């Protein structure tokens, strides 16, 4: 990724509670 | 949060009610369980969607 | 015969066979009248001594005191996840890929 | 197509260590009953109720249990027990009921 | 002879344990900023509705336990917890008390004359104590919190100490002292609190719903933290 992109990336933001009550998410393909 | 309601019940939790309730008595819980609970998963999907 | 239900440490009930436990195993709990499925482990976390068994934003029985043992424990859930099949064709082959 | 779980093995019960019983003869057994304007209240805690020896007393005209279900006496555990004995007559059996 | 309280009173509502979850629970705290009567050195008497929340701060022990009843005489029971600086005992039952009950080598008993039909029993400025008395199902509850230090700054969080199930009512208040040292005591209201937990497991920080419009935004929002906008 390019320096701008590497500022993009770092301006955009408990998992297992969710995971373990049926809910999960697929990663992007 | 919504898993964590009541929904109207003795219990939030189907453990609970196994352990106190019989199940022939604790139809009616589930049955008022599930009539929440599915709504609450379609009105999950609908926002989604 | 008036009841409460379970906000306080239990003190009568029936003369049931208490069974030593496991831990690191995929076995049923009863802890005080409450069961449940998971495997038992040890926690580094902290409960001041009056703490009874602990709660979750789903309120869930995610940590447990042993009344006996007095010894820190925490409930998670058995090793589950969706199954999915790879399937080229039914009138090219009948091999299938299991994928987890 | 569908899910996958871990059966669970064997069952483990971990209630706590208590062997004396409950002085059930003073509350089912005693020799006189009081009256439902001056009904007694006996304080049952830290001991064993087998529920098994009341049923040798007399049969039961009515076993109607409200929240716990009485073939589930045996899987729970409570911390505190109130005992509420008086006597009334047939007629005012029905009435030992909310609202 | 009036001071405001900010940011005491609180305990913890259940016996159950959360880890950085804003759970929101509805019971008899203090509420912020209320206005509590402080006496400092007698013994008054006030009334005991609902809870009562006490604080002392003192140089040496002055405060020799506490009276709690309906009448105070040997018509209906009352409830008396003195410590006679080896171990607390607990002994609630039919008293008899004096005028002016006080404690004077701490063998100088003489806050009763006499007792009968005895029901129940038991037997167990740098210091800053806090204590608070509620009957909720005829269940007697003490929260005990003590920590070194005209209201202390910061916050404190109260751990419950010992459980009576007495289960009877108590309307009559009043204080011990020794004689040969100020104490802070308020009234509880039924309020909304919404405590904050953290990775250890203690209460850091509380926030009465009832106080400032502020604080019912954050009820809404569920987080200390509001930003710009207006909210319904
Ligand atoms: C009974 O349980 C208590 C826990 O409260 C324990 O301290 C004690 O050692 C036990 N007694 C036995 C196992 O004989
Ligand atoms: C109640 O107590 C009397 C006193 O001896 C006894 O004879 C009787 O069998 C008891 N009733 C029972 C055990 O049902
Ligand atoms: C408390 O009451 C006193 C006397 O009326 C008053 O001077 C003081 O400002 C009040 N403080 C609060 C917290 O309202
Ligand atoms: C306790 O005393 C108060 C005041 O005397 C009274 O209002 C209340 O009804 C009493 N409690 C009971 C259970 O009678
Ligand atoms: C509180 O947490 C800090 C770090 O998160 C830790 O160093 C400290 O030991 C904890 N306090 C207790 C009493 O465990």
């Amino acid at each position: 990724r390019s320096p701008i992109e590497d500022l993009l990336f770092n301006k955009v933001t408990l998992i297992c509670a969710q995971k373990f009550k049926g809910l999960t998410v697929l990663p992007p393909l | 949060k919504q898993l964590s309601s009541k929904f109207g019940a003795i219990s939030s939790v189907l453990n609970d009610i196994f352990s106190r309730l019989d199940k022939c008595e604790a139809e009616v819980q589930i049955d008022r369980l599930i009539t929440g609970r599915l709504q609450s998963l379609q009105t999950y999907v609908t926002q989604q969607l | 015969l008036s009841f409460e239900l379970l906000h306080a440490p239990a003190t009568v009930c029936g003369p049931k066979k208490s069974t030593n436990l496991v831990k690191n195993k995929c076995v049923n709990f009863n802890f005080n009248g409450l069961k449940g499925t998971g495997v038992l482990t040890e926690s580094n976390k902290k409960f001041l001594p009056f703490q009874q068994f602990g709660r979750d934003i789903a309120d869930t029985t995610d940590a447990v005191r042993d009344p006996q043992t007095l010894e820190i424990l925490d409930i998670t859930p058995c090793s589950f996840g969706g199954v999915s099949v790879i399937t080229p064709g039914t009138n090219t082959s009948n091999q299938v890929a299991v994928l987890y | 197509t569908s899910n996958f779980r871990v059966q669970p093995t064997e069952s483990i019960v971990r209630f706590p260590n208590i062997t004396n019983l409950c002085p059930f003869d003073e509350v089912f057994n005693a020799t006189r009953f009081a009256s439902v304007y001056a009904w007694n209240r006996k304080r049952i805690s830290n001991c064993v109720a087998d529920y098994s020896v009341l049923y040798n007393l007399a049969p039961f005209f009515t076993f109607k249990c409200y929240g716990v279900s009485p073939t589930k006496l045996n899987d729970l555990c409570f911390t505190n027990v109130y005992a509420d004995s008086f006597v009334i007559r047939g007629d005012e059996v029905r009435q030992i009921a909310p609202c | 002879a009036y001071t405001n309280s900010f940011t005491r009173g609180v305990y913890y509502p259940d016996k159950v344990f959360r880890s950085s979850v804003l759970h929101s629970t509805q019971d008899l705290f203090l509420p912020f900023f209320s206005n509590v009567t402080w006496f400092h050195v007698d013994n008054p008497v006030l009334p005991f509705n609902d809870g009562v929340y006490f604080a002392s701060i003192e140089k040496s022990n002055i405060i020799r336990g506490w009276i709690f009843g309906t009448t105070l005489d040997s018509k209906t029971q009352s409830l008396l917890i003195v410590n006679n600086a080896t171990n607390v005992v607990i002994k609630v039952c039919e008293f008899q008390f004096c005028n002016d009950p006080f404690l004077d080598m701490e063998s100088e008993f003489r806050v009763y004359s006499s007792a009968n039909n005895c029901t129940f029993e038991y037997v167990s400025f740098k210091n800053l104590r806090e204590f608070v008395f509620k009957n909720i199902d005829g269940y007697f509850k003490i929260y005990s919190k003590h920590t070194p230090i005209d209201l202390p700054q910061g916050f404190s969080a109260l751990e419950p100490l010992v459980d009576l199930p007495i289960g009877i009512n108590i309307t009559r208040f009043q204080t011990l002292l020794a004689l040969h040292a100020a104490y802070y005591v308020g009234y509880l209201q039924p309020r909304t609190f919404l405590l904050k937990y953290n990775e250890n497991g203690t209460i850091t920080d509380a926030v009465d719903c009832a106080l400032d419009p502020l604080s019912e935004t954050k009820c809404t929002l569920k987080s200390f933290t509001v930003e710009k906008g207006i909210y319904q």
